[PDB]
C-alpha cells in the first residue's frame, strides 16, 4: 504493498 | 457580514475562492454559515501532528488511533526524510484552523480533525479494518489517501477484513446513515494506470475523487476510470500553483501536490455538506455530488452527456466539487429510498474472447420484484475471464440510454496471465438512468499479438431505487  | 479568514497564506489557497471561476466555491458555503462545526473527520495515513500550531485547536483524539503501534496517539515519526509528513498534510486540508494567524486554513476549518497512523508499517488486511472501522459512531467521514501500488500491472483490492469494514461501516456507521469514505482515485498516471484496477476506489462504498489542475486539465498523475464520482484542483506543472497545507515539524507547505490532495479537500467539502444536513446517509452524499459537481472549464477530451443529460469524464467524474451547491442542496434534502441491488447472470456458455467479442443482453431490471429498479446508481459488471497479456485488454460497458463507460483501458505495464477473478468493474457514468433494456459489453485485444482468453462469467449487478427521479438536465 500500500502506498502512499 | 460573512468576513473571509485572514489567515497569513490564505491568499495563495486559490482553489478555495478567487473570482477567476477556477475555485471550489468554498467561501460561498462559509458564507451561508457552514465551517464544519459539529462534523469529525479522520484521516488514514502515516500519522497527524497533533500539536501543530494550525491543528491543535481542531485536533480530536477520539477521531485518532496509531494502529500501526497499537496506541492511542498518531503522532508522526520523525525521521530525517520526513517520510511521515503525509498525513499532517492531508489533515490541513480539511481542517487546518482559521484566522489564528497560521499557515491558511482548512475547508471545514471549523470540524474537528483526528489521523489514524497506520501507513507507517506492513498494511495487513486487518490494519486496513481497523482503521475503516474505527469509532464509527464518533467520526463522519474517513479520508484515505492511499491505496494499492501505481505501477500500472496491478489488481488489488481491500481483502475479507476491509471489506467487511465497508460494509459494517456504511450500514450501522453514523446512527445507521452510513460512514463516509472518500478516496484518492489514484497517482498511476505515468504508468497509464486505471483505478478499476483498485478496489478501494473502484467500491461503490467509496467516493473516489479524481485531480484537475490550476489551469484545468488532467494533471500527469492522473488515473481515468468510470468509478471516479468527482474532481477537486490539485497540482500540475511548475507554472500551476498547489496545495497550502500543514507540514510536520510544525511548518507550512505551499507543494502539496497530487491525488492525495484531492481526497482531503473533498474530505472537507463534504464536512460542510454533513454539517448542513447531519441526516444524509452515505448514498444521499453520492446523490448530492452527482447533482451538483461541475464539469464547466475541466479540459478532457472524453467528455459525453449521459442518459439524464448530465456530462461525466473517465478523468473527472461529474466535474468539480462545488461547495456551496452541495451545502445549498442538502438543506432540504429528502433522503432516497432504501437501496434495491438486481442481479443479472448474463452469459448462458462461456465466449472466447480472441480479438474481440460483443456481449449483447437485454434485461429487465428485476421488473415486478422489491428489487426492481428503475433509477441506476452504481453499476458492476462482475467479470471472470482468462487471457494471455491482461494489459492488452480494453473493456467498455454500454447501458441502454447510451452511456458507454470505459470499464478498462490498456495498460502496457500489465503483462499478467493472471486475468480477472469476478472483479467488479464499477462505473458511476449510468447515475439515475432507467437500467432496463440492451446493455453490450465490449472485449478488445489493443495489441496486434494474437492474444486468446476466454470470459467465463458476467454479472451485471445494478444498484438503485424506483422512485424520486428529476427531469433530465
Ligand atoms: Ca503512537
Ligand atoms: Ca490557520
Ligand atoms: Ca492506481
Ligand atoms: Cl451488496
Ligand atoms: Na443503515
Ligand atoms: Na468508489
Ligand atoms: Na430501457
Ligand atoms: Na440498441
Amino acid at each position: 504493498x500500500r502506498v502512499r | 457580514v460573512y468576513q473571509e479568514p485572514t489567515d497569513p497564506k490564505f491568499p495563495q489557497q486559490w482553489y478555495l475562492s478567487g473570482v477567476t471561476q477556477r475555485d471550489l466555491n468554498v467561501k460561498a458555503a462559509w458564507a451561508q454559515g457552514y465551517t464544519g462545526h459539529g462534523i469529525v473527520v479522520s484521516i488514514l495515513d502515516d500519522g497527524i501532528e497533533k500539536n501543530h500550531p494550525d491543528l491543535a485547536g481542531n485536533y480530536d483524539p477520539g477521531a485518532s488511533f496509531d494502529v500501526n503501534d497499537q496506541d492511542p496517539d498518531p503522532q508522526p515519526r520523525y525521521t530525517q526524510m520526513n517520510d511521515n509528513r503525509h498525513g499532517t498534510r492531508c489533515a490541513g486540508e480539511v481542517a487546518a484552523v482559521a484566522n489564528n494567524g497560521v499557515c491558511g486554513v482548512g475547508v471545514a476549518y471549523n470540524a474537528r480533525i483526528g489521523g489514524v497512523r497506520m501507513l507507517d508499517g506492513e498494511v495487513t488486511d486487518a490494519v486496513e479494518a481497523r482503521s475503516l472501522g474505527l469509532n464509527p459512531n464518533h467520526i463522519h467521514i474517513y479520508s484515505a489517501s492511499w491505496g494499492p501500488e501505481d505501477d500500472g500491472k496491478t489488481v488489488d483490492g481491500p481483502a475479507r477484513l476491509a471489506e467487511e469494514a465497508f460494509f459494517r461501516g456504511v450500514s450501522q456507521g453514523r446512527g445507521g446513515l452510513g460512514s463516509i469514505f472518500v478516496w484518492a482515485s489514484g497517482n498511476g498516471g505515468r504508468e497509464h494506470d486505471s483505478c478499476n484496477c483498485d478496489g478501494y476506489t473502484n467500491s461503490i462504498y467509496t467516493l473516489s475523487i479524481s485531480s484537475a489542475t490550476q489551469f484545468g486539465n488532467v494533471p500527469w498523475y492522473s488515473e481515468a476510470c468510470s468509478s471516479t464520482l468527482a474532481t477537486t484542483y490539485s497540482s500540475g506543472n511548475q507554472n500551476e500553483k498547489q496545495i497550502v497545507t500543514t507540514d510536520l515539524r510544525q511548518k507550512c507547505t505551499e507543494s502539496h501536490t497530487g491525488t492525495s490532495a484531492s481526497a482531503p479537500l473533498a474530505a472537507g467539502i463534504i464536512a460542510l455538506t454533513l454539517e448542513a444536513n447531519k441526516n444524509l446517509t452515505w448514498r444521499d452524499m453520492q446523490h448530492l455530488v452527482v447533482q451538483t459537481s461541475k464539469p464547466a472549464h475541466l479540459n478532457a477530451n472524453d467528455w459525453a452527456t449521459n442518459g439524464v443529460g448530465r456530462k461525466v469524464s473517465h478523468s473527472y467524474g461529474y466535474g468539480l466539487l462545488d461547495a456551496g451547491a452541495m451545502v445549498a442542496l442538502a438543506q432540504n434534502w429528502t433522503t432516497v429510498a432504501p437501496q434495491r441491488k438486481c442481479i443479472i447472470d448474463i452469459l448462458t456458455e462461456p465466449k472466447d474472447i480472441g480479438k474481440r467479442l460483443e456481449v449483447r443482453k437485454t434485461v429487465t431490471a428485476c421488473l415486478g420484484e422489491p428489487n426492481h429498479i428503475t433509477r441506476l446508481e452504481h453499476a458492476q459488471a462482475r467479470l471472470t475471464l482468462s487471457y494471455n497479456r491482461r494489459g492488452d485488454l480494453a473493456i467498455h460497458l454500454v447501458s441502454p440510454m447510451g452511456t458507454r463507460s470505459t470499464l478498462l483501458a490498456a495498460r502496457p505495464h500489465d503483462y499478467s496471465a493472471d486475468g480477472f477473478n469476478d472483479w467488479a468493474f464499477m462505473t458511476t457514468h449510468s447515475w439515475d438512468e432507467d437500467p432496463s433494456g440492451e446493455w453490450v459489453l465490449e472485449i478488445e485485444n489493443t495489441s496486434e499479438a494474437n492474444n486468446y482468453g476466454t470470459l467465463t462469467k458476467f454479472t451485471l449487478v445494478l444498484y438503485g431505487t424506483a422512485s424520486g427521479s428529476l427531469v433530465p438536465r
